[PDB]
């Protein structure tokens, strides 16, 4: 009938889909392992930077000092199916609303969700074809691109995934203060005993020229961004093979389902067309007439 | 079934099957020496280097042409493909004996370097609005001729 | 009892090992922690452990049929999945019959590599 | 992972929830209470079978010669048609039940679970788990 073959045409659409989403997974690990190779080339450029910018500071009082731009430049994938870090990130910066806050969100995705719950409080996004390799071009566009959108800016706060193993995918922040303040801060660490950790750092920066700290200061930042990315691309890839396994068993309960349904239906088809058959004869049947026998009774 | 959606890998199991399910498209029944020994040398890989859109034309010239005998440099004393009597020679001896084995490399070499060098060679230099349509036209004949 | 348990432990395995096969053709082998590389090659033992060769394919296959006794089964699993057949190369379970049968395999492979071994050492 | 105390709970009574055959009222309503309690907390969801073992056929208590209650034992059965009376939260039967159910969580986790958490040895592992299967067959 229609309805069995309805069933039919709607299990193999489901196995179709299964079939290409389970592709998609392939694909998905083959560059997941193939840009797994970052996991022992990382933990090492990042050194001289955390000085630079690494200060344990609350999370009020360098929010509700500032009176000036707060920048974010928030990272998130181009293509959905990730999974909640895009999710997870935009919970972090609606905890994060201020009169100052000002978005440059990163990708398809982050551009088309803040664009829309803020859009008194974005300016544009940038978007970058995963074709190549992250590279620090990337980079110095994002920075040039941010300080055009704020320049007297109080802060610049990066937020994006960090891949700690393949099931965990934690949100991670990198603060870039203004020139000025970091100064302000360098100087302070350089000559008073605390921040003794730094205290080498800021006097040989101190000794040096101007063009060459902010040049030193533009180079880490941009060091920062690029680390920003590339562990929100790994995070993405392997927090896509989250969301592509769940969208794999949906499926096959999907499957399962209608196969049941299938059988059910063809089962009941069958019967009501026997019945239906029967029926009809039975009626047939039971009109006939058995009329006189005219054959000799008495003969026996 | 893994690479619908993505780039293929041209591995030596695919560039083989390739070929054997474009020899699979035939209009009449084929006679078993020619099915036999086209299925032989897709085997062994001597259709490697043959496009799969050239596959047909290739098949229909080790049937019914010979290039050795055109080019003279056939070295085969007995096995040709013109000799339609080796059916039953192939089919006591398998192509897999020595009987056989050596001349069919022989004549499959040699034809299918022949290929390669003229006939493939200009297919892939066409460059026309007729010549275009002629190769097209060719190859869809050779589809429906072997 | 004992049988019991055996066949409840070597279920176990069998699903931990199909688990473990997914988890590597996902991740990898090398990511394995140490307890799961060794239940997967006792995986490996129990699944080339459970083929046998059939007495009346003596014929054709070439080779000699065994007959396990329940007992001899019920011990030789046991012992595998202990981990006493740790050392035993794993191709010396596949088509044998019981566990004496693994041991003269062994035996007989060591003694080929060792010859050939000694062989390549003269040229 | 957030194992809260719902959780924990949840899963003891799971796992006691597995049964062969029918257990007595007395026996599966004290066991009931003892995890309801948070008396199974600090006990292992594999571990807690022989938990109740223990506590059922075994009598910790008076293993050790540290037993204070005077009427209320496991061993007594007759005690099943008291409980079935008023309550396992009657003052009668409410303070002994407590003092009981400490003393044999306290010896458990002392001597069974102690020891049960430092076995490596690979016949021990084998003999443990047979243990484990003898007692989530027989309550
Ligand atoms: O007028 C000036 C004074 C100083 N400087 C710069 O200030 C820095 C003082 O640097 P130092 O005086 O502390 O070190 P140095 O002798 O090893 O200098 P280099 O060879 O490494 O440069 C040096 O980098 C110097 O070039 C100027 O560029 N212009």
């Amino acid at each position: 009938s229609g309805k069995l073959r309805l069933y039919k045409e709607k299990l193999e659409g489901y196995n179709r889909f299964y079939s290409i989403v389970k592709t998609i997974k392939m694909v998905t690990l083959a560059k997941y392992r193939a840009a797994q190779g970052r996991i022992r080339t990382r933990d090492f450029s990042l050194r001289y930077t955390e000085l630079a910018f690494s200060k344990p500071q609350a999370s009020r009082d360098a929010v509700v000092a500032a009176k000036n731009a707060l920048v974010y430049i928030p990272i998130t994938t181009n293509r959905g199916s990730c999974g909640a870090l895009n999710s997870n990130i935009v919970r972090c910066i609606d905890s994060v609303v201020s009169s100052k806050m000002v978005l440059m969100p990163v990708g398809k995705r982050g551009i088309d969700s803040f664009s829309k719950l803020y859009p008194d409080e974005f300016r544009y996004g940038i978007i970058n074809d995963m074709k190549e390799s992250m590279h620090f071009g990337y980079a110095t566009f994002v920075i040039e691109n941010a300080y055009e959108v704020s320049k007297d800016a109080d802060r610049y706060q990066v937020i994006f995934n960090r891949f700690v193993s393949a099931g965990v995918q934690r949100n991670a922040v990198y603060n870039i203060p203004s020139y000025e303040k970091w100064k302000e801060d360098l100087a302070d660490a350089a000559s008073s005993d605390n921040q003794k950790n730094r205290y080498l750092f800021a006097n040989a920066l101190q000794n040096e020229e101007e063009q060459l700290i902010r040049d030193f200061f533009d180079f880490h930042a941009a060091l920062a961004v690029l680390n920003a990315v590339g562990e929100n691309e790994l995070s993405e890839q392997a927090a896509r093979l989250v969301a592509v396994e769940g969208q794999l068993t949906n499926i096959s309960s999907l499957q399962q389902r209608t196969s049941s349904l299938y059988n059910k239906t063809r089962q009941f088809g069958i019967t009501a067309a026997l019945i239906e058959i029967l029926s009809a004869m039975s009626s047939l049947e039971g009109n006939a007439m058995k009329g006189v026998r005219r054959n000799k009774f008495w003969e026996g | 079934a893994d690479s619908v959606g993505g780039q293929q890998v041209q591995t030596i199991p695919m560039i083989r099957g390739a070929r054997f399910v474009a020899l699979f498209n035939q209009k009449q029944p084929s006679y078993f020496m020619n099915a036999i020994v086209s299925l032989y040398a897709c085997l062994n890989g001597y259709l490697d280097d043959v496009k799969v859109q050239y596959v047909k034309f290739y098949e229909y010239l080790l049937v019914h042409r010979d290039l050795g005998i055109m080019y003279g440099t056939a070295k085969n004393k007995f096995f040709y493909m013109y000799v339609q009597e080796l059916n039953y020679l192939i089919r006591f001896f398998t192509l897999n004996s020595p009987i056989l084995h050596g001349e069919l490399e022989e004549m499959l070499k040699q034809h299918t370097h022949l290929f390669l060098q003229h006939y493939q060679s200009k297919m892939n230099a066409i460059k026309s609005e007729k010549d275009v349509k002629a190769l097209k036209n060719l190859l869809y004949s050779c589809k429906r001729a072997v | 009892v004992d049988h019991y348990n055996v066949a409840q432990d070597v279920v176990q395995m069998l699903t931990k090992y199909r688990e473990l096969q997914d988890i590597i053709a996902v991740l990898g082998i090398d990511e394995l922690s140490e307890e799961d590389k060794l239940i997967v090659d006792r995986a490996r033992k129990l699944v080339k452990f459970l083929s046998q060769p059939f007495q009346v394919a003596e014929v054709f296959t070439g080779m000699t049929g065994h007959y396990v006794q329940l007992d001899d089964t019920i011990d030789s699993f046991s012992g595998l999945l202990m981990g006493t057949y740790d050392q035993v190369p794993e191709m010396a379970f596949y088509m044998v019959g019981g566990i004496n049968s693994v041991l003269e395999k062994a035996k007989k492979m060591a003694e080929e590599a060792a010859e050939l071994e000694k062989m390549r050492r003269a040229r």
